[PDB]
């Protein structure tokens, strides 16, 4: 753990972050979706014209 | 000046990220709109005979 | 106590004075007692076409063969006679002629290089021995790996533009030039406001300006029947040439992307970028502890014999890549590789390596910037690429500005998502086809 | 000319599996466990086959079918309780599997440990599911208290039991997908064994010493290869002991009362081979923690390579070590013993240290130990 | 990892008789029950400890339940 | 007192009753394999052997006899030094990765 404690290890977490947010982004689409969700789909629009 | 498609690369196809969350709010989008018009086509099609057009005359 | 900005101040500045002609005379002074005097022409293979490719190498062949002033011989006597080392040197894009001598020479020196550049005789017995040579000339240079590779890169990624032609040219134009082709051909090309004399070491500028005024002056840019050649601006095509000969020992390929121009200020990221990737011989002592990935794992494993970076830039486009040997079951895992180092200073580099990159950046700038010679071919191709020579102060702002989001920023712009031109040479077979060669260009996770 | 079984490729998979596969001269009887794992699934296989000649899932005739199986079809009653009892011998082998696992440092090939532990949730699916099969009165009601556990789940909870229910209870869907499901899983098992084999054989096989045994190999056909089949041998024995001369020695008897979906059974308790976890979920009074514990007390071998930190691979040289570990097999006697037994006040305080004891040996103890070790050993 | 290129071993001599020029139970009670008490005595001190615990907590277990089955006269008292 | 505990756990573990010294019982991950190849050759024919013989003993389940035991002052720690010098280089290689 300690090795990975380093500033360039920062650099590389930093480098990568907005990718691993928007790998949540489409995880989180992916799994409203498959599932209709309907708790977050009636937020949105025009797909809450279903159910 | 970029056309569309060159704007849709550069905005959303470039890295696999942006392309996957593209790609996944289209599914959701084109499920909802292609369920609507595939219905409606089917509907109309078959107008007259579908219980959902013909329950007004019997409920109630 | 000098430090390295207050070295970089001291440098001597380059004085950049034009003749009415339109010559430009460009001089760096130093102590040193001796001087290299060149002439530096804007004609190459990439202002030739089809019929006419390669009469710049014959020129350039036939050039210290003899003038109308001094005969074949009389040329040589003299340079030899001042102990002078006259050397030329032909490209797409520049041809030159440059004479290494002592100061006191300086003004037979310039003498010999006008007679040279304006009264050159060409005359038709002579054309036929190089015409000989020259044909044997290519011969030989089909052995020399290399330069076969690099030629393919260029005819497959300038594909249907001038820049494909090689210097040299097919062996059936050697054959079919003529002294008129020649002639036609230093009058087009060989013209005062396209050429540049310059000189280093022990020169003063009054007195090389004075003797280019005795002598370069009756050279004019003037073009006859007004039939000006211009420019044309050359498509980077992505393509792949394989040429499969399996007896060769061991595999050379060469694979490049779209660069910046010469002006264009994406040049110094990218020099930064390549030096990250750095370079590797399997003579290099440093080996598996090297910095350069791509150069540890290459030590490691024995995937290649050698591999380098290279930031070729013609006027409008240029060639940014890498070539390496391997042996015929290593190219997919060097090319696997090679690409993942791509990828990662597109997307993930970090602050260390660029440090690395821009002080090696720095010291092959200085380095190569070392002695007469190359300070004047330095001189006149940065007059004739950039219009200017760039200073050492000017080179060590651009690279200090460079960080690590600079070169992420160019990597991806350059280097992400974007067609390469592969050309190979030997047993290639297990070098990827090139759909797998596209999809290694970018990566699923970014 | 060349050897057919080197050069022939079925051939040389079999022969670099099985025949000419490098093995460690001295790995001892504890080693023949993982051939005796095999064979107890394909025996298995092959008996769950034929019980399924005479098996109909419906509610109302599958206590009929395996009454059928017992008394009508010839040798049916051998089969039948070849498969009950080789459901039980599985499980001791693979509790003794992995025993040896833990005590030699097997756990280092990191893989073939891995693909075990999948390997036993799915063998423990699979004989929660067949319990279910023969539909008495025990087997509807540990499987409405086991499923009835995913409740705990927060959010999905209810809809996913009732989509393993099939319903709203256990039911006939119930009983078919569990028919279904215990039918496939084992062929799965067949499938991740192979994917071990692989992984295992990247790395070899793990001596008693721990310590790398390139220089001391044997070929496994001219040796190894009689020794499984002694072992093979002898594990038939145990097992055709308990097929006959006890039929019914290791089941409840109240699996051969049909199943009454109004009237809940004297005592429920799993099988003897769930009931270290049935005892560590009951020891959490709250729902999903017990749920959580049953995971963690199975996933903790996930976790075992990390905490390694002696120097040593096996415990063969390591005393301290061995004493924690024989206390944790003592541990897991204790909550088997208080699992069969009630929810009482005797047994539930038992219960509860030996869950905190199980947990901390594996957690806290055995790495300070290997530590203390180390330290002992001028490390 | 064939067998022929597993490690890297020098200068080591074995000397192996054949199956059928040997017993196959060379003083299998002799030599074999002395080893076996040796293995015993080592093993005991270390593997039996913990489970003798065990039959303590069971016997006390099984008491103690079933003394809580057992009447507490005080309670119907009075 | 502490090397009275150290004793007992050298006589408690059974590697000196093999035959074995302490640094052949050490696991082999990484560094240890090259702490192995770095071996001068007598060293490791020396260990190789060793190792060969303690696994002879327990493939038998046997122990060598009490008199050829090795002494836990005699026990030499060959493979300290080298693999000392293995860990040092790889956490100077780790330390110049991580900044
Ligand atoms: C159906 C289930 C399984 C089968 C068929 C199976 C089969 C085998 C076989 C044939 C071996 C060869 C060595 C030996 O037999 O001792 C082996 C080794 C091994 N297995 Fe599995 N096994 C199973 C379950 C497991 C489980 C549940 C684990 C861990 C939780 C596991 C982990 C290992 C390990 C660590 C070894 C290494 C043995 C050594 O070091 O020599 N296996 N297995
Ligand atoms: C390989 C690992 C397997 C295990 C651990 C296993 C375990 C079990 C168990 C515990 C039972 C309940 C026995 C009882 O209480 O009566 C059972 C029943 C059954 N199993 Fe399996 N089984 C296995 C493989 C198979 C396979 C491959 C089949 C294929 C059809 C199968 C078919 C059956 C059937 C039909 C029953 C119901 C008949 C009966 O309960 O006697 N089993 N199994």
């Amino acid at each position: 753990l300690s090795r990975f404690l380093g500033p360039r290890y920062r650099e590389l977490a930093r480098n990568w972050i907005p990718t691993a947010s928007m790998w949540g982004a489409v995880g989180a689409v992916g799994l409203v979706w498959a599932t209709d969700w309907r708790l977050i789909l009636d937020w949105v629009p025009y797909i809450n014209g279903k159910f | 000046a970029p056309t569309l498609t060159a704007r849709l690369y550069s905005l959303l196809f470039r890295r696999t990220s942006t392309f996957a969350l593209t790609i996944a709010v289209g599914a959701l989008f084109f499920e909802r709109a292609f369920d609507q018009g595939a219905d409606a086509i089917y509907e109309h099609i078959n107008q007259g005979k579908l219980w959902k057009h013909i329950k007004h005359k019997y409920e109630n | 106590t000098a430090t390295y900005a207050q070295a970089l101040q001291s440098v001597p500045e380059t004085q950049v004075s034009q003749l009415d002609n339109g010559l430009r005379v460009a001089s760096e002074q130093s102590s040193q007692p001796t001087c290299t005097v060149g002439v530096w022409i804007d004609a190459g293979s990439r202002y030739e076409n089809e019929k006419n490719n390669g009469a710049g190498y014959f020129v350039e062949h036939l050039a210290f063969k003899g003038t109308k002033n001094r005969p074949g011989s009389a040329l040589e006597k003299e340079v030899e006679s001042m102990g002078a080392h006259l050397n030329a040197y032909s490209t797409r894009e520049h041809t030159a002629y440059y004479i290494k001598a002592l100061s006191k020479d300086l003004p037979k020196a310039v003498e010999l290089l006008a007679d040279i550049v304006q009264n050159c005789s060409l005359e038709d017995s002579q054309i036929e021995k190089e015409r000989d040579v020259i044909l044997q000339e290519l011969q030989e240079n089909d052995s020399s790996m290399r330069d076969v590779v690099f030629d393919y890169l260029h005819a497959t990624a300038f594909q249907g533009t001038p820049l494909a032609q090689s210097v040299e040219g097919p062996s059936e134009n050697v054959r079919k030039l003529s002294r008129a082709d020649l002639t036609e051909y230093v009058s087009q090309h060989y013209k005062a406001p396209r050429m540049v004399l310059a000189a280093a070491g022990g020169v003063e500028h009054r007195q090389l300006l004075d003797l280019a005024q005795k002598h370069f002056s009756s050279l004019s840019g003037t073009y006859v029947e007004d039939a000006v050649p211009a420019f044309t601006p050359c498509r980077f095509t992505g393509s792949e040439i394989r040429h499969r000969d399996d007896a060769l020992p061991l595999a050379h390929v060469a694979i490049a992307v779209e660069g910046p121009g010469w002006a264009n200020p994406d040049n110094v990221p990218l020099q930064v970028a390549n030096a990250i990737i750095g370079h590797y011989d399997s003579t290099y002592g440093g080996g598996t502890h090297m910095s350069s990935t791509l150069a540890s794992v290459a030590a490691t494993r024995k995937l290649c014999q050698s591999f380098q970076t290279f930031n070729i830039c013609y006027a409008e486009t240029g060639l940014l890549g890498a070539h390496f040997v391997c042996d015929n079951m290593s190219i997919d895992d060097m090319m696997f590789f090679l690409q993942g180092q791509w990828m990662r200073l597109c997307t993930s580099a970090t602050e260390s390596e660029v440090v690395r990159g821009k002080n090696i950046l720095r010291n092959a700038l200085v380095s190569h910037l070392d002695g007469t010679t190359p300070v004047c071919e330095d001189i006149g191709r940065s007059l004739l690429t950039y219009g200017r020579r760039i200073p050492l102060a000017e080179w060590e702002s651009r690279i200090a500005e460079v960080d690590a989001s600079v070169v992420r920023e160019v990597c991806s712009k350059y280097f992400y998502d974007q067609c390469p031109a592969v050309a190979g040479l030997g047993p290639i077979e297990q070098l990827p086809d090139y759909n797998r060669i596209r999809s290694g260009m970018f990566w699923l996770r970014f | 000319m060349t050897n057919i079984r080197k050069s022939h490729p079925l051939m040389k998979i079999i022969n670099n599996a099985f025949i000419d596969l490098p093995a460690p001269s001295n790995i001892s009887s504890w080693w023949n466990f993982g051939s005796l794992l095999g064979i107890c699934l394909i025996l298995q296989i092959l008996t769950g086959l034929f019980l399924a000649m005479h098996y109909t899932s419906d509610t109302t005739t599958a206590f009929s079918s395996v009454t059928h199986i017992c008394r009508d079809v010839n040798y049916g009653w051998v089969i039948r309780y070849l498969h009950a009892n080789g459901a039980s011998m599985f499980f001791i082998c693979l509790f003794i599997h992995v025993g040896r696992g833990l005590y030699y440092g097997s756990y280092m090939f990191l893989e073939t440990w891995n693909i075990g532990v999948v390997l036993l949730f799915t063998v423990m699916a699979t004989a929660f599911m067949g319990y279910v099969l023969p539909w008495g009165q025990m087997s509807f009601w540990g499987a409405t208290v086991i499923t009835n556990l995913l409740s705990a789940i927060p959010y999905i909870g209810t809809d996913l039991v009732e989509w393993i229910w099939g319903g709203f209870s256990v039911d006939k869907a119930t009983l078919t997908r569990f028919f279904a499901f215990h039918f496939i899983l084992p062929f799965i098992i067949t499938a991740l064994a192979a994917v071990h084999l692989l992984f295992l054989h990247e790395t070899g096989s793990n001596n008693p010493t721990g310590i790398s045994s390139d220089m001391d190999k044997i070929p496994f056909h001219p040796y190894y290869t009689i020794k499984d089949i002694l072992g093979a041998l002898f594990m038939m024995l145990i097992l055709l002991i308990l097929v006959l001369f006890s039929p019914d020695l290791l089941g409840d008897p109240d699996n051969y009362t049909p199943a009454n979906p109004l009237n809940t059974p004297p005592h429920i308790k799993p099988e003897w081979y769930f009931l270290f976890a049935y005892a560590i979920l009951r020891s959490i009074p709250n729902k999903l923690g017990g749920v959580l514990a049953l995971v963690a007390s199975i996933l903790i071998l996930i976790l075992m390579p990390m905490l390694h930190t002696s120097k040593q691979r096996s415990m063969m040289f390591r005393p301290l070590s061995q004493c924690l570990f024989w206390m944790l097999v003592a541990d897991l006697i204790t909550l088997t013993w208080i699992g069969g037994q009630p929810v009482e006040h005797p047994f539930i305080i038992i219960g509860q240290l030996a869950s905190i004891l199980y947990f901390l040996i594996i957690l806290v103890l055995m790495p300070i130990t290997s530590i203390i070790e180390n330290n002992l050993l001028k490390w | 990892r064939e067998f022929g290129h597993l490690t890297r071993m020098r200068h080591v001599i074995t000397y192996s008789l054949s199956p059928f020029e040997q017993r196959a139970f060379p003083h299998y009670f002799t030599k074999g029950i002395p080893n076996v008490l040796r293995r015993t005595r080592a093993c005991i001190l270390r593997v039996a400890p913990p489970f003798v615990v065990f039959y303590l907590v069971y016997t006390w277990g099984t008491q103690e339940f079933e003394k809580s089955k057992r009447k507490n006269p005080a309670a119907y008292e009075n | 007192w502490l090397e009275g505990i150290r004793k007992w756990y050298y006589n408690a573990a059974g590697f000196n009753k093999l035959g074995l010294m302490r640094d052949d019982t050490i696991y082999e991950d990484d560094d240890v394999k090259e702490a192995i190849r770095r071996l001068p050759e007598n060293l490791y024919n020396d260990r190789v052997f060793r190792i060969k013989r303690a696994l002879d003993l327990t493939m038998r389940q046997q122990i060598l006899p009490k008199e050829q035991w090795t002494k836990y002052e005699e026990d030499k720690f060959y493979l300290e030094p080298y693999l000392k010098e293995v860990i040092r280089e790889r956490k100077e290689r780790e330390e110049w990765a991580k900044k």
